């Protein structure tokens, strides 16, 4: 029935640890549509990208398991797409007995966070690569502020991605593999499934980073959107407005360094609150 | 399909390492001497190295996505072998002139202008043939006629023509001490193109490379071709994670973004481990993470001769360390957390200490022993000691007013000899900015 | 044992069956295929449904071919010189009109029909019941029903009008060779050009529709008619 | 059935290219070197062996429907060969009343007039066996004495005698430069007849054709015989839709009718990719459907220079793409949508699309392969430049006053060559006119 092979396939899609190229190219198409919340047309386009990808890989078989059985879902509105996305699985047989409701939900969640990190990184890179080129610079100090803040943010996201992949994914997978080989028994698969649901479940409880992070990403999206415009009295006024925006972002980032040593930045929580009511 | 890459090979050195490089990948990905697959490789699944680096005739005959430029010698070596049929012969261009490059920049450059059209056609054809072109890798020599002169033109052309795609260079700097008096002039002229026309440059210093090749590998009579074997090994391994699926953090763009945050720094130095496992008759044994980080700082054991003082206590702008093999990460993470705190380089309090780490495994298309290995990619201020030395020699040839002549006879240098002076002045500015970067003073605070 | 022992030699007789009589034979025409034992007790019943469907498709194809032959015939006759600067002006206009319809016909055959039949045959080869024939045919017929309903409601409307306009020109053209003929010919020429320009604008919306595979704008145009 | 074609072979070249054509049709249609059928079932109406290029005897020894005019040499070579019996000695007319063309058009045109009836008898016999005649193909070279004069004479007569049928000529042009000046005389007198009396003319520009022969075949012993093998592969591919009507979206007559914008523009240029061996190593070059698709768009292998391969700033009147070999159709449509959208050809103010493609498969009587090939046949307004050149050469020659004596006897040319002066004005009006069609004035109300 060749269970072993399918297990590897599962580790590939559900765990998502070998689908990188596809997530990147999935994000690039329909970037604007995802930034916003659900609109009807959003959906048509999103579904097209799905139908195209189902044509593009898996030809290792008469019938693509990955492509066919797994599709990605969007929730209807008429906040942002990113929340509204979920990942959906259509069930096989007799393999279906193994899989359980809880398990698919666990996987869909690692995929969503992963995906979240992934879109932000792509956007951080494209903006910087542009900025290194001649047209954005030189028709003084303000330039230097944009350069430093950008370098620092890239660092922060890469350190995050290292910890998220090592400390979570690499660790759990390492363990999963042992459990299947060492004991080759049916009992060993049941044990392992339980292990696969945990550590993601612990990690969920330990890390609850994303809403804060997300606030900072929106400020980042705005910043970068402005930076893309390139080349008097107006510029300077606008610069001033950006400058207060930068200091606040700089002060939270300064607080955030402390968190890596020992968790929680009061300052970012405190900025949202202040905005709620001072 | 993939983010496809065109490799451009220029000069004797560039053609020698470039040919070897394809030979290593062919061994690694179990294919022939013309990329012919063996029977278990016509089975389902192999690594996705294939479409970025390679193209298919789609009969399972893989071909390198490489462009060869030189004159007759290097091309003749490829033709004698079964590596001529491996490589697409249209991507290979061979020219001469009645007044050839001759290991002088000006001749290589005048010829470059004549065949401006020809090179751009060749390039556009390969670009048109490409799906999802990510960018270019230039492989070359500054001890080349071709690699220097022809190379300087192509760098200029690539700058103007397309600004959208990423340009990376692997530039080999001479082995050891001065070979000809006019060397500083040849070197600065190529170096001009390299600062302005490229987004990123990986410097491979032959002197450093040679020390390893003579001593470690043991060559009683050493040569450039022998050293190039090491370089093709360094370049290939650095691409291992790109070619190895499960990685997409290995990615050229995310690496670039993290490493390079202004066009003023972009000179990379690599450091490497192992250099052992050749001609087995001595012990080969697995290192560990600490041992790996400690070897890299040493000057002639690392690939680059930057002329550092006391083995890099110098200002690091950024560090990325890439570890190869399976080994407990945790052990390392704690040790690394202490290594930044001791702080081997220098830093200012005007920027954070940014340290990145990448872990990459090995291909299962070839057998492994899982030995502790690594490459490091860092941007360091210490390279400038080399540039100062070049500048001094350059100032001195200028001052004498003698041996300016051979360049000056060509029309470009005859109309204006202003151009060299402008570059020297600029070059002093590049060094000045790198020095400012060591301090706090570098930004607006 | 190829044609003599074939469906075409044995099987076809020409049929006349039509609701009414026109002023033309063409409308009235149909084609008859003789008894085949798969269907000697399957469509030999109170409903000859299977034979009606196939017929429907057969007609749509047949009208397109009939107009196609007329468009080649018309054009060819003109290359003769019948049926100054005016001569060149008409010659380019005629060719362009023929070119768009013809291009359209290329896309209908190639993109829908050839691709659907190919897929069907391979799927039969790669692997036995009566049903498998019916299924593959059904699938063919379904893709065409979907295409029919959205595009081909304006598109045949447009194609039939183009056919009339070419006959009107061709007819005018033979007459030329005094003054009266020239005054009429100039009027007719202007007229073909306004009708062409409006068609060209539709054509552009239509090109967009082939590229998206179905754009919005064509959707709107068809909805407004309806 | 399928509408019959008569080939007229004039001059050395036509007869040579014609012999090669026949071997190629004879192989492809599984018939002998005497046209004798292949005895086991090799043809059960899987294909329709082309009654347009053949006639059937009732021994069932297929014979080519061709008229050869030249002198003795080319016809002799066939007759020596076992290719005779796929010949007809009655179709064959050898000059014994030519008495030296001399490289003079007039001389050729005039010998043709003298032997009009015996010649007309070969043609009428061939016409009389015909079912319903599609038209004629004239194979010849221009700048010849024979190739020029006798072909032009025949063409004007055919024009008058049968005015309801298609006249195509496959014409070899010299170059867009001259080393021989009286080329221009031969070419201008011939050109009038070719412009009016041919409804289509396929230009093969000999400079360009030579490049293919020299570059691709790479034999130093190369001549016209060798080159003619490249013309015959090209000519045979254009005929695929007639010889195989079993492609139910490629049928030649209707295709011909559509593509032609009007005979005012009708100089066509071919291009082809890749190449089949005929005098060099086998085609082992396979590449992707995408690769195949890209290659058709490049005119970088120039088999004709009618000034469509120099530059494209005016507009393409029509483009037809000939695909040979079946290969995934779905893919062929997705690439095709990208090509119409991308708009590779240049365009006028009312023509922005008019590019077509036809797809046909290979016959299995040939050794099976999964390599794809294709031909481009296109009509471009750039052709006017060749006329412009011709006018420059024409003024030059007429300025020397070279050889006016032969012309003066003739009534037409009493006050020296009047016909050439008449032509000079006529050609300028046409060249201006083709330019107006690129611009807005083409539709004006």
């Amino acid at each position: 029935y060749d269970l072993i092979n399918v297990l590897k396939h599962l580790q590939q899609i559900f765990l998502g640890y070998q689908s990188g190229h596809n997530v990147l190219k999935f994000l690039t198409k329909n970037m604007g549509e995802l930034t916003k919340h659900y609109r009807n047309d959003n959906n048509a386009n999103y579904d097209k990208l799905l139908q195209n990808f189902e044509l593009e890989r898996q030809s290792e078989n008469p019938n693509n398991l990955m492509r066919q059985l797994l599709m990605i879902q969007f929730d209807t509105e008429t906040k942002s797409a990113i929340y509204h996305l979920k990942f959906d699985i259509n069930i096989p047989y007799p393999l279906n007995i193994i899989i359980s409701r809880t398990c698919m939900i666990k996987y869909q969640i690692i995929l969503r966070y992963q995906l979240v990190l992934q879109y932000h990184s792509r956007l951080l890179d494209e903006t910087w690569m542009d900025l290194n080129k001649t047209p954005s610079w030189k028709y003084r100090r303000i330039v230097r502020a944009t350069r430093v803040l950008h370098a620092k943010m890239n660092h922060f996201i890469k350190t995050i991605m290292e910890y998220f992949n090592q400390n979570v994914i690499d660790k759990e997978v390492y363990s999963l593999e042992k459990c299947y080989r060492n004991p080759t028994l049916a009992v060993a698969i049941q044990n392992e499934l339980e292990g696969g649901l945990t550590n993601i479940m612990t990690n969920r409880c330990l890390s609850d980073l994303i809403p804060l992070q997300l606030q900072i990403f929106d400020i980042v999206y705005k910043f970068c959107k402005f930076i893309k415009s390139m080349r008097e009295d107006a510029a300077l006024e606008l610069i001033q407005k950006l400058i207060e925006y930068i200091s606040n972002a700089s002060s939270i980032f300064r607080k955030c360094l402390i968190n890596f040593t020992q968790e929680l930045s009061t300052e970012k929580f405190d900025f949202y609150d202040s905005s709620s009511v001072d | 399909m993939g983010g496809e890459i065109i490799t451009l090979q220029a000069g004797q050195c560039g053609n020698h390492v470039g040919k070897f490089l394809w030979s290593q990948l062919a061994k690694e990905h179990a294919i022939g001497t013309d990329g012919l697959s063996q029977l278990p490789d016509s089975s389902t699944e192999r690594d996705d190295d294939t479409k970025p680096f390679f193209r298919e005739n789609c009969r399972n005959k893989f071909t390198p996505r490489a462009i060869m430029m030189d004159s007759e010698p290097s091309v003749i070596a490829d033709v004698e072998n079964t590596f001529r049929g491996f490589f697409d012969p249209r991507n290979t261009w061979v020219a001469s002139d009645g007044a050839s490059a001759g290991n002088s920049w000006a001749n290589g450059y005048d010829i470059g202008t004549r065949n401006q059209d020809d090179i751009l056609n060749k390039i556009d054809k390969e670009i048109d043939s490409t799906d999802n072109f990510e960018g270019f890798q230039l492989l070359h020599s500054v001890a080349g006629g071709t690699g220097s002169g022809l190379g300087s033109n192509l760098l200029e052309a690539l700058c103007d023509r397309y600004p959208k795609k990423i340009l990376t260079t692997y530039s080999v700097f001479p082995a050891r001490s001065s070979e000809v008096v006019v060397q500083s002039y040849n070197t600065i002229l190529a170096l001009r193109r390299l600062i302005e026309d490229s987004d990123a440059t990986v410097v491979f210093d032959n002197a450093s490379l040679l020390n390893i090749s003579g001593k470690v590998f043991r060559n009683p009579n050493i040569d450039l071709q022998h050293t190039n074997q090491l370089i093709s090994t360094i370049i290939s391994s650095v691409t291992n994670s790109i070619r190895f699926p499960s990685y997409m953090y290995s990615s050229m763009s995310s690496i670039y973004s993290t490493l390079i945050p202004s066009p003023e720094l972009h000179f990379l130095s690599p450091s490497f481990t192992p250099f052992t496992s050749d001609y087995i008759h001595d012990d080969i044994a697995h290192k560990c993470h600490s041992s790996y980080d400690v070897m890299l700082d040493l000057l002639d054991p690392s690939n680059s001769l930057v002329s550092t003082a006391m083995n890099n206590p110098t200002y690091f702008n950024v560090y990325n360390t890439i570890i190869g093999n399976v080994e407990p990460r945790q052990i390392s993470r704690a040790m690394t957390k202490l290594q930044q705190r001791i702080k081997f380089p220098s830093w200012s309090s005007s920027a954070m200490h940014v340290n990145i780490g990448r872990r990459s495994p090995y291909l299962p298309l070839q057998p492994n022993e899982n030995e502790v290995s690594g490459m490091m990619l860092s941007n360091m201020s210490t390279v400038v000691n080399v540039f100062e030395n070049a500048c001094n020699t350059f100032d001195k040839v200028f001052a004498k007013g003698a041996f300016l002549n051979n360049y000056n006879v060509g029309d470009l240098f005859q109309s204006m000899q202003n151009v060299q002076d402008e570059f020297a002045e600029s070059r002093e500015v590049v060094q000045s900015l790198m020095e400012d970067y060591v301090a706090a003073e570098q930004d607006s605070y | 044992n190829s044609p003599r022992n074939s469906s075409v030699i044995n099987g076809l007789d020409a049929r006349v069956l039509d609701l009414g009589h026109g002023s033309v034979g063409w409308d009235v025409f149909t084609l008859d295929y003789i008894l085949y034992p798969p269907l000697s007790l399957v469509l030999n019943v109170n409903r000859p449904f299977g034979r009606k469907e196939y017929l429907r498709i057969f007609n749509f194809l047949w009208r397109f071919k009939k107009n196609n032959y007329f468009y080649q015939k018309e054009m060819l006759k003109s290359n003769d010189i019948i049926r100054i600067n005016k001569l060149s002006r008409i010659s380019i206009l005629r060719t362009q009109f023929q070119q768009f319809n013809s291009k359209m016909e290329s896309y209908y055959l190639n993109c829908i029909i050839e691709e659907n039949f190919k897929e069907m045959t391979r799927k039969l080869q790669r692997t036995l019941n009566i049903d498998e024939l019916e299924s593959v045919h059904n699938t063919f017929l379904t893709n065409i029903l979907s295409h029919k309903l959205f595009a081909t409601q304006p598109y045949p409307t447009s194609l039939v009008l183009l056919l009339n306009s070419v006959y009107e020109f061709v007819k005018v053209y033979c007459n030329l060779n005094s003054n009266g003929l020239l005054g009429k010919f100039n009027t007719n020429l202007k007229e073909i050009v306004s009708q062409y320009k409006n068609f060209k604008d539709r054509l552009y919306i239509f090109r967009a529709d082939l590229k998206n595979d179905g754009d919005e704008e064509l959707f709107l145009l068809s909805k407004s008619l309806r």
